[PDB]
């Protein structure tokens, strides 16, 4: 049993070949080191310390070459020799990472046995061309009615989730992943997403709850969890987005779509700060490195939609930046905003107000406008944007105690009902078929006849009404994904039959 | 100076130091080429550190670099291609296309270090651009020979704005445009490529009326920086030898700034106030000064700028405010209300607003417009706190004239048949001045606010009245 | 009678506001000055970190 | 190891040694420099190359003569663990501070540990009650949980922590560790006294506690490794015995803080805000060596001292990622005559949900947050205007919010003397009923001083009579 495992391992070990490089360690400690020698060393290549540590190499000098250790620094001694592996850093990619956790370097840490490898890839691949790219038209939803409704979520776009640490930052991402169940089941793989969740700077227990959540709701069967917990090395936290991107890219090549969550880039940055200052090279703004921008921008332009001479794939990106006691003008936060094409800003105060999932519609922007909302969903949310933007001016005037006319109070009365409709329960998937009815009601003024407290009672009941009677209305929406003349009328009648309660 | 062989000594990311053999070194600002398993790595020489040790800024992706890997010297600076045949063609940092058209068809090549034109060559701008965008035409007139500046914050419809100007004006004129993109996304580049082939502005048969220089953010901070320089040189060939006026565009110019800040730090230089370069002034100036009206031809930039958080106490946007003649602010708010364009015209100031340039009549109409709107903005606090107190018939009439004007700033656009689906309209300079004159006089204070919604001229208001009647 | 007592209430309240608001103005001014100053100090720390490397 | 050397330098508590033998040293070794202090025990943290090592110094740096002989122990310091560490207070190197002499053991282990894996992870979703009303409703704790506390000290932190000990370790009764990083010596004695009296420490038997004390008097280096020392004991409990433990720390900001001092010296360039660049790696290890394993789980209560009471600083901020639940405490609210001073709008738990601690719990808790927040948004208006110059719907919210505010208090049973009100303890079950009640409007129609310094709904009623007479 145990005797056999150990004897196999002795057979599996030892007997090294004639070496063609050397260098002698000197400085060493912090997970970081500096060696004297090394003239065949490549930048980013892997060097094998004779203690059992491996360290990639990021700075070369004609003095002392800086090889950043991965492994524990307590193993490493000075005056050891190191041997260049002779290959830059790479991971195996294959369909055997499905329903399993893998770490920084791409080996499983969940003990679910060896992965299935159909290729190897490299962590740096970079963005595809202008000609092998096509434009994004590709509907997708997050299972939050609010987010979908107000901002145009696509497949192949990058949208930055920003706001304060531990406000269910992770939780916001988890709702989207749960809701990505609906397309995965569907037969066609031109719909399927094999979502990859990257977790940097988080404790092991956070990750361990999250995998239980995923399996319980029967969503762990296309998901991949990549990890680099906060104890694990400063290089390995840096390598965690780049190797997630290579896993994501393999689906893209095959002509399948997937989605990449980078939670949090803010902690990747902090790692790189520790690394850059212990290679004692100048940082940029607020101690964060000078080449930190190069890291986020290169990465982010790889989640891209492909044209029809390629797979016709698209990796989608959601960055997440937790602002430490706010600040949106802080160096890592500013850089990422510029790189992303939209913001889905999450506001802390509104959480206590009872507007969970929390969003603030002015801090959330779309530069190029709507182009990735489901067409049905576009028709209903048509004046939703204009109402809510107006409600914010009117409300601020309204509560002062001053005198108001009936015209200003149509906005207040109208807005209050709209905001209350947005409220949803976290960890609850949603479908287009059941967000089209609710926005119609709200826009077309049938939620004013219904009292503010019972708007929540109403929602669950209205959709149930339809299951028994106007089950035809729901099917047309699922099947055609648009509202014609007939569908508007059908729905106008469907709202009327049940307005009560 | 001359082709020599040096060996790499230190690779510190983008930063690459070389140790050329004794008495032999390249001069400052040259281009070194180093053989790499990823295109041809170009290194821009930026310092001497003594004993024939140069320190360079990268222009192409770094990876797999050995210390000891041979570095040739071109003998001169990075030399791009220019011509009236590179129009439609795409060019980047090392002058290669990234939509895979292979080697550029070159008439002539030129250096990207072109020292600025002198004061002797100067001429005074008197030619007047029309953008055909009413809020812009009336409240901050542009003049062709100008250095226009599209100040705005994040996600405010800057790309959509540039897309309308290029679609309309480039075809209209018999001049050229070169559209230059500094450190911007491959989603945007692919949209900007697709939409402008469709409209007939960029066309493969025939000579394209706007060239492209796509420099994108996946490339090095160094490599991104000197993309802007690359575009300028094409505009300079047009200005000089071809003798044609240029209608320049650069997009977004904060990307230019941000890149120089980063590389200032890596070179070892000491950063200035609020994380900005110490060399901030001169770098903007170099580009702006080259873009100018000479008796050779003009160069007229229209420059997008990213202004962090609608903040202008931040030094990098505020320094840039000086260089730019006829500012406009694309406020975030204006866009959301459903008013296209996103321009807020009480924060736009122009130096091209005289009263005999654009005539007396233009200045005076806009002056009344400025006041009329701002009194209404002033009364908002007053209704907010007091209620319906401290008002007058005079205030009521101003509030009403202003709300009619406020909804009279929206002009649909063809390149937003993708955002709202409402197609374009073109409004002449003389036409906007007249239509705004009519409202002020109060002849069109009987036509509802939403009957100025998504109109152009005067004809359009009367017609939108019939719709609401009907 | 009602109408005079109503303008009088209005008068008492907007007079009081100007005083309460004064107290709040004084309080964010001490806060303002300090927050401006705190930022200059923080910029100096950043320069030091740079110069050391 | 038989590696010997002489002391090149002695710069503060960060002595540097230079080895005269070519036998090469290893990282995380320990060296003893023979001192007139008996001996000084040091820890290599860096090798700087050329056999010049750089060593962290635990105890004093008065007496270290330059070019003074060393002998290299050859490895990490191992403390002593067991059940024979129970009822003893141990110093960083192991020494008794309560002087019941040498610490007995069966296992002596290295201070450092290697944080558990993803494979060794286990999960929890249990309900643990302190019995405190505000903590339970808004931020409920669990079994194996990691809790976080914030805001300054000398304002009720010690008392607050003492009270958490007074509830949780007598509702458990198994093994427990108290580890005090940079403890204030005059207070430390009050814990010693308090425990013996309350039956915890028992030295004519063995205690239900084991202890670690490191004082803030002590050189930076000792203060850094008080914490690691403590963790070795807790792991013994977690693993070998197979039982769940407790841990209390007052304050853990000190780990951070001490490491910041030594960093400048060591070779490291420190980040902006003067905090070490290594905060992340140190935090990462500590918070994953207190973790829910397959064996036991160490349910911990952590107290952070915050400088200028700002969370905008990177040291407090980076901690939040590793905490399941927080109960942020702000000095101002402590001043106002309200204890516990925990903010109700600045509290969170990942176990407060609509099926974790039940649906009733969630609805009550939700309502309080909505009510108080609106009131917070209107604080400007309320003071510049009046409280009938508000709109009517709001008048109900504002009035309701004021009652909750005075209600939030619950006199402490360990500071009963100092408040001047007897210590009150109430159930999670009693608390859900009491908040429910206020929200129903049942005993809303009675003075604001009636809800002032009292625990649950029952106490409120009893006091209306007291004011009435």
């Amino acid at each position: 049993e145990v005797s056999s495992i150990l004897e196999e391992r002795i057979k599996g070990v030892s007997d090294e070949a004639n070496l063609n490089e050397t260098g002698r360690v000197l400085a060493v400690g912090d997970g970081i080191a500096r060696v004297f020698g090394l003239n065949n060393i490549q930048a980013e290549e892997l060097v094998e310390f004779s203690s059992g540590v491996k360290g990639m190499a990021l700075n070369l000098e004609p003095g002392q070459v800086g090889i950043v250790l991965f492994g524990s620094d307590r193993l490493v001694k000075e005056g050891e020799l190191v041997k260049r592996t002779g290959n830059i850093v790479d991971v195996p990619v294959g369909p055997g990472l499905l329903g399993r956790v893998v770490d920084a370097l791409g080996n499983p840490i969940d003990g679910k046995g060896p992965i299935d490898a159909a290729g190897r890839s490299r962590a740096q691949v970079k963005a595809p061309g202008i000609l092998p790219r096509r434009s994004v038209h590709e509907p997708v939803q997050t299972g939050l009615k609010a987010v979908d409704a107000l901002v145009p979520i696509g497949r192949g776009q990058r949208e930055l989730i920003i706001g304060d640490r531990q406000t269910g930052k992770t939780a916001v991402a988890l709702d989207t992943i749960l809701n990505q169940k609906r397309w995965n089941n569907g037969s066609d793989e031109s719909k399927k997403l094999y979502c990859v969740y990257v977790a940097v700077g988080q404790k092991r227990s956070t990750v361990a709850q999250l995998v239980q959540t995923l399996e319980q709701h029967d969503a762990m069967k296309y998901s991949i969890i990549v990890a680099a917990t906060a104890s694990e090395a400063a290089p390995l936290q840096y390598l965690a987005p780049f190797t997630a991107a290579s896993i994501g890219e393999w689906f893209r090549d095959n002509g399948k779509h997937a989605l990449i969550v980078y939670d949090d880039l803010s902690k990747q940055a902090v790692a790189y700060r520790q690394l850059s200052l212990l290679l004692r090279r100048p940082p940029g703004r607020e101690a964060y490195p000078g080449d930190v921008f190069y890291l986020h921008s290169r990465l982010l332009e790889r989640a891209a939609k492909l044209s029809e001479k390629e797979g016709s794939g698209s990796l989608t990106a959601l960055p997440v930046i937790e602002t430490q006691g706010g600040d949106v003008s802080a160096y890592i936060p500013t850089n990422v905003i510029s790189i992303t094409d939209g913001q889905i800003f999450l506001e802390a105060e509104l959480f206590y107000k009872g507007i969970r999932p929390a969003i603030n519609v002015g801090l959330s922007v779309s530069r190029v406008g709507s182009a990735a909302q489901v067409k049905a969903l576009k028709q209903v949310a048509g004046s939703l944007k204009l109402f809510l933007a107006q409600y914010r001016e009117v409300a601020a005037f309204a509560q002062f105690g001053s005198d108001l006319d009936a015209s200003t109070k149509q906005t207040l009365v109208r807005g209050e009902r709209l905001t209350q409709l947005l409220k949803q329960n976290q960890y609850s998937p949603l479908a287009t078929e059941e967000q089209v009815p609710l926005i119609y009601a709200g826009v077309n003024g049938h939620l004013d006849g219904i009292e503010l407290s019972r708007i929540g009672e109403f929602e669950s009941s209205f959709l149930s009404y339809l299951k028994s009677n106007h089950n035809e209305l729901l099917t047309e929406i699922r099947e055609k994904g648009e509202l014609s003349k007939e569908l508007l009328a059908s729905l106008k009648s469907a709202t009327e039959s049940f307005v009560a309660t | 100076s001359t082709p020599i062989t040096g060996k790499v000594t230190a690779v510190i990311g983008a930063i690459v130091d070389v140790h050329f053999e004794q008495s032999e070194l390249p001069a400052i600002l040259n281009a070194l080429e180093i053989k790499t398993p990823q295109g041809k790595l170009v290194l821009e020489v930026a310092q001497h550190l003594g004993e024939n040790t140069v320190r360079t800024i990268a222009m192409d992706g770094t990876e797999g670099l050995v210390r000891g890997e041979k570095v040739l010297d071109t003998g001169g600076p990075i030399s791009v291609p220019v011509g009236r045949e590179t129009l439609g063609r795409i060019i980047n940092v090392i002058g290669e296309p990234i939509d895979e058209r292979g080697p550029i068809k070159s008439k002539l090549r030129k250096p990207i270090h072109a020292d600025p034109p002198s004061f002797a060559e100067q001429s005074t701008s008197a030619e007047i651009l029309e953008t055909g965008i009413k809020v812009v035409d009336l409240l901050a007139p542009y003049a062709r020979g100008g250095k226009i500046g599209l100040f705005g914050g994040a996600g405010v419809g800057k790309t959509v704005f540039i897309q309308e100007l290029i679609n309309n004006i480039a075809k209209a004129h018999g001049g050229f445009s070169v559209f230059t993109g500094v450190g911007e996304r491959t989603r945007e580049g692919n949209d900007l490529y697709r939409e402008m082939k469709e409209t007939g502005v960029i066309n493969l048969e025939g000579e394209s009326k706007v060239a492209l220089v796509f420099g994108q953010m996946n490339e090095p901070p160094g490599a991104r920086a000197r993309v802007a320089l690359t575009g300028l040189t094409i505009a300079e060939y047009f200005r000089d030898e071809e003798g044609q006026d240029v209608l320049l565009f650069i997009d977004n110019i904060f990307r230019f700034t941000q890149a120089g800040s980063e590389v200032s730090a890596l070179l070892g230089r000491i950063p200035s106030a609020v994380g900005y370069q110490p060399t901030l002034a001169t770098d903007m100036g170099l580009l702006q000064e080259r873009i100018t009206t000479t008796k050779k031809g003009s160069v007229t930039s229209v420059q997008a700028v990213y202004v962090p958080a609608d903040d202008l106490t931040d030094p990098a946007p505020a320094t840039t405010f000086a260089h730019l003649d006829a500012t406009t602010v694309l406020s975030r708010g204006i866009s959301e209300l459903g008013i296209y364009p996103a321009v807020d015209p009480l924060d736009s100031k122009s130096r091209l607003l005289d009263a005999a340039v654009v005539g007396q009549e233009h200045y005076d109409v806009a002056s009344k417009v400025q006041e009329t709107l701002q009194t209404y903005k002033s009364l908002q606090d007053i209704i907010a706190i007091l209620g319906m107190d401290e008002l007058s018939e005079q205030d009521k009439l101003t509030v009403e004239r202003a709300r009619k004007i406020q909804r009279f700033l929206s002009q649909p656009f063809a390149v937003a048949e993708v955002f709202t689906g409402i197609p374009g309209k073109l409004v002449r300079l003389k036409d906007t001045v007249a239509s705004f004159k009519a409202v002020l006089e109060g002849k069109y204070d009987n036509i509802p606010e939403h009957a100025f919604y998504m109109v152009g001229g005067i004809e359009d208001v009367v017609a939108k009245a019939e719709k609401l009647a009907a | 009678q009602g109408y005079a007592a109503e303008i009088s209430a209005r008068r008492n309240a907007m007079d009081n506001a100007s005083k309460n608001a004064g107290d709040m103005i004084n309080r964010y001014s001490i806060l303002y000055n300090r927050t401006r100053q705190a930022v200059i100090t923080n910029e100096l720390v950043d320069i030091i970190t740079g110069a050391s490397s």
